[PDB]
């Protein structure tokens, strides 16, 4: 292939893409995605990174809104962000740790923007719905057994009455 | 008083016109099937029903006795009137079992047809439950466990077999217990279906996109109006719903007073049955149109989401009202990207969905489960509807079994060898053993076969034989004179003409058209579930299934001619 693309980079393998749909989750009464919303999103991501590095690795790292670098902003509200070192921009946090941090504190990020796990897609971090807890076995079997027992008792009573009448 | 009206309504309202009619109507394009049914009612329903009622009233005998008194070499037709009914008892009670199943899964807050099962990662949904609706997946997999093709059939599924056994036990209990208390039972078991249908009609009309189904059901498409299969199905369905051919009407008429009015009774019964079937179709097709509209909206939303994701548009920029314009703009902007996903875009329209939203023998169950899942208190409405449907099925099965057992009850030799009460148990056991076939993995295909052919040709042939015997063998003038002597006000010329040269001619013409269509097409195919596509695909019938259907039809059709030949041999 002759030529080159202005969109690829060796560190683009550590980027996480975020896609946001404001007017689908909220319909009306939906805020516009200006720079202030981007600042709030970067602060939420930095908070999630801080929480992950404090509650797992026992390392106090002072992330900030300048350590979550964002590129490729589009009117869809779909960009690529990557989290770097606090003051060592040349150092990029590996994508696995970023994904673990996002998974750990995704509910807070969703609550900060009033989105729920479907209008805020991280394209690589798929949420888990939750196991459908089951009764001991089910209710169809118990009700079926009760009904068939009642039917058998009634049939036996009717047969006994008929035999007595015929006797 | 109102007791007679309630009894007539109960005799007219049955599981047939509630369940089978919507499925046939959806299969044959809605209005293109509805129009013949009204045509087939005023031509075949009222005249033949009144003829059967008059014969039963005048002869003062059972079906076999009446058709033996009319002519010796014709008496065997009465035997046929049992055999077909037996075939009904082979499979009809199976429907009740399904109702039982759908009742037993009605006491749970997480209704089985409400939430799709998880794939296993607890992250998404099953592919079968995603491509198809939750109700459809529950019906075709968690209830019937149907196989993709009829050729492969598994073992007898134990839960459906247990449900069928419970249904047969309930039928036998009702046979033993209920013999004359129905007069009180008519006070309650005749109006509940109408109330349930009113409630479900209200719920359907309160749903978004409900008028589309009503418009579809009342649209008389001329393209599919010419199909003889629609006429044949309408004729057999009206005959089955009115009970013609089964001989129960003759037995009931033999128990009435000779001065009892028959024309009014027949007209009222036919009109009530037709109105009830139309009302049930209205409610079912309102819910069906709701389902089709929901599927259409979901498809449009998926297409818009894919376009927005792959072209980075605004969230609300792309809507249903301006889809094709945006598609054209994207094509004119960069056709390479548009063509990179052009095969992925799906063309979905209201007509295609309404044609193939939900279809099959369980249209009523799927449609009403979908309606229930969008209620406020789903469990209560589910229990009420399934109890009503089960009660209707129980009543219909009780009538059919009484009609079957009456010739056996009148058998002096049989009564002298075994107790009368044990005969009912033996019949129930034999019917359950025969109907356990439908509980297999592919038992739904056999149920469809025995719902499409076990009463299609047999009832038509029985009705044709009966009307020919009444019009020409016994003598129309003699029958009219006897009826005038019995009650006065001899039959009007309308009824005489219909009995003489309208109904038999129409039956013969419809049979000839159906035979010609089958011979020309030669491609009798059945719908089969496809989980990979999550839809229904037409597949050619296998040789053994076609032979079984042919044998089932042939036994009922040849029951009468064989006995006629035997009687002729005995005379000679
Ligand atoms: C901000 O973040 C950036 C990172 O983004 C950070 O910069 C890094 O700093 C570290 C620490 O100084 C650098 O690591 C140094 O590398 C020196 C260069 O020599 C080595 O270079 C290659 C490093 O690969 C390492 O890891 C691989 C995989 O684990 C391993 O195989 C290597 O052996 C090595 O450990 C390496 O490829 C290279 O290989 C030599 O040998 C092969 C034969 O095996 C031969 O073929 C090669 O040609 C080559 O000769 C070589 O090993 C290295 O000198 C240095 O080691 C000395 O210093 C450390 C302490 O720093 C001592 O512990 C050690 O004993 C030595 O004295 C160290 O390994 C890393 O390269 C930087 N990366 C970048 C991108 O800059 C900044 O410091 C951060 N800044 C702040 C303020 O936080
Ligand atoms: C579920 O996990 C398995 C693990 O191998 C994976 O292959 C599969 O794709 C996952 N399901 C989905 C829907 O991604
Ligand atoms: C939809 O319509 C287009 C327009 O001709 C056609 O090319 C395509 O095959 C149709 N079907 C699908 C699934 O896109
Ligand atoms: C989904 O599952 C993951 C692990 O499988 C778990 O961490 C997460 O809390 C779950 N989310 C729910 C149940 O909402």
């Amino acid at each position: 292939f002759v030529g080159w693309s202005t969109d690829w980079s060796p560190y683009a393998d550590q980027s996480i893409k975020v896609r946001i749909s404001l007017k689908s989750a909220l319909g009306d009464k939906a805020y516009e995605w200006n720079d202030n919303e981007m600042y709030l999103f970067r602060s939420s991501v930095a908070y999630a990174m801080r929480q992950y590095f404090l509650k797992v690795k026992n390392q106090m790292i002072l992330f900030g809104e300048e350590d979550v670098r964002v590129a490729n902003l589009k009117p869809r509200i779909s960009f690529n962000f990557f989290v770097t070192a606090p003051k060592n921009v040349s150092d990029i946090i590996p994508r696995t740790e970023v994904e673990k941090a996002i998974r750990m504190s995704r509910s807070r990020i969703n609550d900060a923007f009033r989105l729920n796990d479907n209008s805020l897609e991280f394209l690589g971090i798929q949420p888990t719905l939750g196991p459908p807890n089951q009764p001991p076995v089910s209710i169809w079997l118990i009700v079926f057994g009760v009904v068939m027992g009642v039917i058998v008792v009634g049939i036996v009573i009717l047969i006994f009455t008929g035999i007595r009448d015929r006797k | 008083s109102l007791q007679f009206v309630f009894a007539c309504i109960s005799y007219a309202v049955g599981l047939g016109n509630v369940w089978r009619f919507p499925y046939l109507c959806q299969m044959y394009g809605g209005g293109s099937f509805l129009v013949p049914y009204i045509i087939m009612l005023i031509v075949e329903g009222m005249p033949l029903l009144y003829l059967e009622l008059a014969v039963g009233q005048r002869m003062r005998q059972g079906s076999i006795g009446a058709w033996r008194t009319i002519s010796p070499y014709l008496s065997g037709v009465g035997v046929a009137s049992v055999v077909v009914s037996f075939f009904l008892s082979m499979y009809y009670n199976v429907i009740n079992a399904w109702a039982f199943w759908y009742l037993f899964h009605s006491f749970q807050d997480p209704l089985p047809w409400s939430v799709c099962p998880l794939n296993g990662n607890h992250t998404g949904y099953d592919e079968e439950c995603e491509k198809a609706s939750s109700t459809q997946y529950f019906w075709y997999r968690k209830t019937l466990n149907i196989s993709p093709s009829l050729q492969e059939n598994g073992g007898v599924q134990w839960e459906p077999a247990l449900c069928l056994l419970l249904a047969w036990l309930v039928v036998y209990l009702c046979i033993l217990r209920g013999t004359e208390s129905t007069g009180k039972v008519v006070y309650f078991t005749a109006s509940l279906p109408y109330c349930v249908l009113i409630i479900y009609l209200i719920r359907g009309l309160t749903l978004h996109g409900a008028t589309n189904g009503l418009m579809y059901m009342f649209t008389p498409k001329i393209e599919q109006l010419a199909n003889p299969k629609a006429w044949i199905n309408a004729a057999t369905q009206i005959f089955f719903s009115l009970g013609l051919g089964f001989g129960s009407l003759i037995a009931f008429a033999s128990y009435n007073e000779p001065s009892n009015n028959c024309q009014k009774h027949a007209i009222i019964v036919s009109l009530i049955n037709s109105f009830t079937s139309i009302f049930a179709s209205i409610v079912t097709f309102s819910i069906y149109g709701f389902k089709a509209t929901f599927n259409y909206e979901n498809c449009l939303k998926k297409v818009s989401l894919l376009l927005t994701n792959t072209f980075d548009l605004e969230d609300g920029f792309l809507t249903a009202s301006n889809l094709e314009q945006v598609k054209g703009y994207l094509a004119s902007a960069y056709p390479s990207k548009y063509s990179e996903m052009f095969p992925q875009i799906k063309n979905c329209s209201l007509e295609s969905e309404l044609d193939t939203a939900v279809q099959g023998t369980g249209l009523a169950f799927i449609v009403y489960t979908e309606a229930i899942k969008n209620m406020e208190v789903s469990q209560l409405w589910s229990v009420l509807y399934f109890f009503m449907l089960l009660m209707l099925g129980i009543g219909s099965m009780l009538g059919n079994t009484a009609a079957i057992l009456t010739p056996l009850t009148d058998s002096k030799i049989i009564s002298s060898h075994l107790p009368k009460e044990a005969i009912s148990g033996l019949v129930c056991l034999v019917n359950c053993a025969i109907g356990m076939v439908f509980t297999m993995e592919a038992g739904n295909y056999w149920f469809d076969i025995f719902n499409d052919y076990a009463a299609t040709l047999s009832l038509l042939l029985i009705v044709l034989v009966e009307t020919i015997a009444v019009c020409y063998v016994y003598g129309l003038r003699r029958f009219e004179s006897d009826l005038k002597a019995m009650t006065g006000r001899a039959v009007s010329w309308y009824w005489k003409v219909m009995w003489a040269g309208v109904s038999p001619l129409l039956i013969v013409s419809l049979f000839v058209f159906y035979l010609s269509d089958y011979i020309l097409t030669g491609t009798l195919k059945y719908q089969a579930w496809d989980a990979s596509q999550g839809q229904l695909v037409t597949k050619d019938y296998p040789a053994y299934a076609l032979a079984v259907i042919g044998l089932l039809v042939a036994s009922s059709t040849m029951c009468i001619p064989l006995a006629a030949l035997g009687t002729f041999v005995q005379r000679r």
